[PDB]
RNA sequence: CACAGGGAUAACUGGCUUGUGGCGGCCAAGCGUUCAUAGCGACGUCGCUUUUUGAUCCUUCGAUGUCGGCUCUUCCUAUCAUACCGAAGCAGAAUUCGGUAAGCGUUGGAUUGUUCACCCACUAAUAGGGAACGUGAGCUGGGUUUAGACCGUCGUGAGACAGGUUAGUUUUACCCUACUGAUGAACUCGUCGCAAUGGUAAUUCAGCUUAGUACGAGAGGAACCGCUGAUUCAGAUAAUUGGUUUUUGCGGUUGUCCGACCGGGCAGUGCCGCGAAGCUACCAUCUGCUGGAUAAUGGCUGAACGCCUCUAAGUCAGAAUCCAU
RNA sequence: AUUAACGAGAUUCCCACUGUCCCUAUCUACUAUCUAGCGAAACCACAGCCAAGGGAACGGGCUUGGCAAAAUCAGCGGGGAA
RNA sequence: GUGAAGCCAGAGGAAACUCUGGUGGAGGCUCGCAGCGGUUCUGACGUGCAAAUCGAUCGUCAAAUCUGAGCAUGGGGGCGAA
């Protein structure tokens, strides 16, 4: 089945296509190089976008030689665009960053570098067991 | 329901206003508008400026 | 040839003429359908628009990710005074629609509602309705007694002639406003008898509306003026290089149907137009002489809703009020219609009963910080001020 | 490079034709494990269309601006997806053939001036076409197609090339109609109403449960009701967050001038920090109804035709369709 | 055939940078706009609402239908094969 | 701004000669103001202020630089870094 998490609500998202995140896992990878949303519907000159705690397709551009030239899955973890939830408060982190998966969902990595938000901890179970701070 | 303290200022905090920031190193800050905000962003330092909780305690005010 | 790719129009033809509306006060062109097994009662009122504000509530939804968890929501609050009943009218079925064949008033009229039927009425020898007021003392009053029983006989529809008491809020305006209300209920006997008892009496929003209730507001919106096509039907923008503008649509139809056609968007006039917004949940109905009519049981500060250094563009709401979730058209100060709903509900979120947990009263004419002036007080101490 | 002319005559639209291009039928040798027709159709043969290219030369040479892209509206059905159905060499899952149906959609990019094409990726899907091969007093000017210049082949030469390359001015609306909005004479001046006619609006997906159930030796593997969200579209609104700053509102600071302090002028808003009000953003929040008559198809009673038959008289249900609210 | 230095000469990639774009919003001055004064030109057979038909094979006027109510202001770029 | 020949002082080596610090002020050298010119916006205007102008951005700037007056060459002739 297509991954895109079920269940997630409306927020803002900021991070389109052809934006360039940092790695927060340790699989090797320095930087990640957003091609595709994996749940963006169609439109005349609208790019696609992503925010917090959605699946997303890559491309790595530093790092060792042997994740280059290749398309990853990947997971966002945190932005530097505010937003709100149903609390109504909003809140924004330092950087962007996301960390390399499977179709599936399991983490290619084994430890995670800062804190994440809540809804990628809520959403990819696998990614909660390795946070360390959340939101 | 409860309120909070701005980290900068001092000032009250009720639902919905001013903003959360999380630092890259895991340190949680609010504030109560834009002129906290900006001043801490700039990097000044909270006991030279007058209007401050921080300052006015410190001079006994 | 066919077009390169496919997109949608850009607005919608069913709100199509775009002119400015007729008339200020909201027009009713619908009312709920009878029911002769329920009691007779009123089905709109109409009051004032004062502003915004925020509140917090808990929310109850089974099955949602925010069940049993606190919500922040915006809400819309409306000033009204009670209303005063002046007269009642009949209708008839003809094989043309219905038409109007009879209107009987009361003896005595304010000044309020006699401002309505003049253009100059400082000047003015203000004789509306001398004449007619002498019929209640001529025979007993036969000749009203006798429209009455004609309705009784002929009629199938009747409605009620109400108008606002605008000098128990802060505006500057002096003339009242008046509309029609039908009456829904058990019998035309009924409707006259229940109609007749409410001449020159004042009618309480509370009696006609209660909470947990989904209701529709009818205003007119904001008005701006000649407006290009950018903003008034939402087209791209041409490139930055285009000659004689950029603002516009380039092309603006094919050459056969040789003519400039009704569906192509153009520049003119845009807002103040007649709008009917429909399913919004009123929260509070408030009454102006209770002291702590914004206070909630977990929250037990004694205020009103009015917010710190009042209402922008807006006076203070000493009277009854409704609270309605979200938004309606209009601007501040503007007349609003309310009216009963004329769909069926059974949807599980508008059978949600609310209670509320805390409602902003700071100040909205900039980064207020305070609920109350007291608490601004204790906060601050002492200013030279005080002496 | 020039003059007198020509629509007696070419290069673009339009008109007749339809060889060629595209699409659809008839017969039944044969394929299909047996079995012409579940799905196909050899030898033959009848058509339709004007989004291919030819054939002709009727209109225009005292001029109808000649490629492609961008922007925007509407129409066709020979249906890619969505609704409801018939058939199978249809156990389930996935597929294939057919009917009513144009209401609603049909994308983000690397190279190429490209139309055409070929790849990467998302999606329910990434269907085919017309409107003077729609659209230059709407833009753009990359190509082609004036004058400058280089190369290859050709020519004794001046020069040629549907061969490559580089640089090359895109004019005018104030008139009539059309369209979008805005006033208004005549029957006293006003307030409250009715509604002929015109317009019309929503759309698709996902998660949980049903359920590891029905079916199947196994491997595999559904659906109706119910609950919660999201994509595209539409109409509003400014409590909160963000943007905007001549509030020249307060503060800081450079040069020069008013003898210094105070308080000010000039540098078309000297420059910088914060900044209310107003405007405003799927960069923010709210909201988007149910009646009737039907098509395909499946049925009831029932003759013609002593049996049979959904039809001939009569009648039931019924689609994202149609007409109304 | 190579070639250091030089070039408002043609071409490909990288870092920084940004409203070129997602996707559009807001502010200032001068216009346009209204008034007093002054005051032209291009152009013009006659004119100026459509659908179809036939016709020199794309009608404003002809034939059969649709329809059709004074005098007017700001814009606009479909047509007048302007 | 850069810093060529010529000149002064010190140091190394058996010699032939070599190294360091100053002085000096060359070049159809270089950044850039006035003049001279005219790359791009394919900007303004395009019945213009103007039958070639206006704005911002650009090229050269001590020599094959810019410029006044007097004089010569006259139409199948002149003059031409073409
Ligand atoms: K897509
Ligand atoms: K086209
Ligand atoms: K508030
Ligand atoms: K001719
Ligand atoms: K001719
Ligand atoms: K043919
Ligand atoms: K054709
Ligand atoms: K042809
Ligand atoms: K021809
Ligand atoms: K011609
Ligand atoms: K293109
Ligand atoms: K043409
Ligand atoms: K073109
Ligand atoms: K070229
Ligand atoms: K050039
Ligand atoms: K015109
Ligand atoms: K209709
Ligand atoms: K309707
Ligand atoms: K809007
Ligand atoms: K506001
Ligand atoms: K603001
Ligand atoms: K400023
Ligand atoms: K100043
Ligand atoms: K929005
Ligand atoms: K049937
Ligand atoms: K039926
Ligand atoms: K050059
Ligand atoms: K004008
Ligand atoms: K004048
Ligand atoms: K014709
Ligand atoms: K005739
Ligand atoms: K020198
Ligand atoms: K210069
Ligand atoms: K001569
Ligand atoms: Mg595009
Ligand atoms: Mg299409
Ligand atoms: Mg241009
Ligand atoms: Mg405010
Ligand atoms: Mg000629
Ligand atoms: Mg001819
Ligand atoms: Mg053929
Ligand atoms: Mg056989
Ligand atoms: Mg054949
Ligand atoms: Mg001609
Ligand atoms: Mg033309
Ligand atoms: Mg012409
Ligand atoms: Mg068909
Ligand atoms: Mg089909
Ligand atoms: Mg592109
Ligand atoms: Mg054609
Ligand atoms: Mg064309
Ligand atoms: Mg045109
Ligand atoms: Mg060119
Ligand atoms: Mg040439
Ligand atoms: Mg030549
Ligand atoms: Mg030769
Ligand atoms: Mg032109
Ligand atoms: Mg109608
Ligand atoms: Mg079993
Ligand atoms: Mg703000
Ligand atoms: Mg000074
Ligand atoms: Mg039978
Ligand atoms: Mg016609
Ligand atoms: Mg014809
Ligand atoms: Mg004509
Ligand atoms: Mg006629
Ligand atoms: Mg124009
Ligand atoms: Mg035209
Ligand atoms: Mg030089
Ligand atoms: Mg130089
Ligand atoms: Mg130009
Ligand atoms: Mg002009």
């Amino acid at each position: 089945k297509r991954g895109a998490p079920g269940g997630k609500l409306k927020m803002t998202l900021g991070l389109p296509v052809g934006a360039i995140m940092n790695c927060a896992d340790n699989s090797g990878a320095r930087n990640l190089y957003i091609i595709a949303v994996k749940g963006a519907g169609a439109r005349l000159n609208r790019l696609p976008a992503g925010g917090v705690g959605d699946m997303v397709m890559a491309t790595v551009k530093k790092g060792k030689p042997e994740l280059r030239k290749k398309v990853h899955p990947a997971v966002i973890v945190r932005q530097a665009k505010p937003w709100k939830r149903f609390d109504g408060v909003f809140l924004y982190f330092e950087d962007n960053a996301g960390v390399i998966v499977n179709p599936k969902g399991e983490m290619k990595g084994s430890a995670i570098t800062g804190p994440v938000g809540k809804e990628a901890a809520e959403l990819w179970p696998r990614i909660a067991s390795n946070a360390g701070v959340v939101m | 329901m409860r309120t909070y303290e701005d980290t900068f200022s001092g000032q009250r905090i009720y639902p919905g206003k001013g903003k959360l920031y999380v630092r890259g190193d895991s340190k949680i800050f609010r504030f109560q508008n834009g002129k906290s905000e900006s001043l801490f962003l700039q990097r000044k330092n909270p006991r030279r400026i007058a209007w401050t909780v921080l300052y006015r305690r410190q001079h006994r005010k | 040839s066919h077009r390169k790719y496919e997109a949608p129009r850009h607005g919608s033809l069913a709100f199509l003429p775009r002119k400015r509306a007729a008339r200020h006060r909201g027009r009713v062109k619908s009312f709920p359908k009878d029911d002769p097994k329920k009691p007779v009662h009123l089905t709109a009122a109409m009051g004032y628009k004062a502003g915004m504000t925020t509140i917090v509530r808990d929310l109850d939804r089974p099955g949602a990710k925010a069940h049993k968890k606190e919500v922040v929501e915006a809400v819309t609050i409306i000033d009204c005074p009670p209303m005063v009943v002046v007269g009642l009218v009949g209708y008839i079925e003809t094989p043309r629609g219905l038409r109007s064949l009879t209107t009987v008033w009361a003896e005595h009229l304010s000044d309020e509602v006699k401002r309505r039927f003049y253009k100059n009425w400082y000047k003015s020898k203000k004789k509306a309705f001398t004449k007619y007021a002498k019929k209640y003392a001529e025979n007993n009053g036969a000749s009203i007694t006798r429209e009455l029983e004609r309705i009784k006989k002929y009629c199938t529809v009747v409605r009620v002639l109400a108008h606002t008491q605008i000098r128990k809020t802060p505006l500057k305006q002096k003339k009242a406003h008046l509309m029609e209300i039908q009456i829904n209920g058990g019998s035309v006997a009924d409707k006259v008898e229940f109609g007749r008892s409410l001449f020159e009496k004042p009618v309480t929003i509370d009696t006609i509306f209660e909470k947990d209730e989904m209701i529709d507001v009818i205003a007119v919106t904001k008005g701006h003026g000649f407006v290009g096509v950018t903003a008034r039907w939402g087209t791209k923008k041409l490139p930055r290089k285009t000659h004689k503008g950029l603002r516009k649509v380039a092309c603006i139809g094919a050459w056969h149907p040789s003519h400039v056609q009704w569906t192509v968007a153009r520049a003119g006039q845009m807002g103040y137009h007649h709008r009917t917004s429909v399913n919004h949940k009123i929260y509070r109905i408030g009454k102006g002489d209770d002291e702590a009519n914004a206070s909630t049981e977990t929250d037990l500060t004694k205020k009103k809703i009015t917010p710190m250094g009042g209402f922008v563009r807006y006076g203070e709401v000493n009277n009854d009020y409704v609270m309605i979730k979200g938004s309606v058209p209009g601007v501040k100060k503007r007349i609003m219609t309310l009216r009963k709903s004329l769909f069926t509900h059974t949807s599980r979120k508008a059978l949600e009963k609310v209670e509320l947990k805390w409602i902003d009263t700071s100040s909205e004419f900039g980064h207020g910080a305070f609920q109350t002036a007291a608490e601004k007080k204790q906060f601050m101490g002492t200013l030279k001020k005080d002496l």
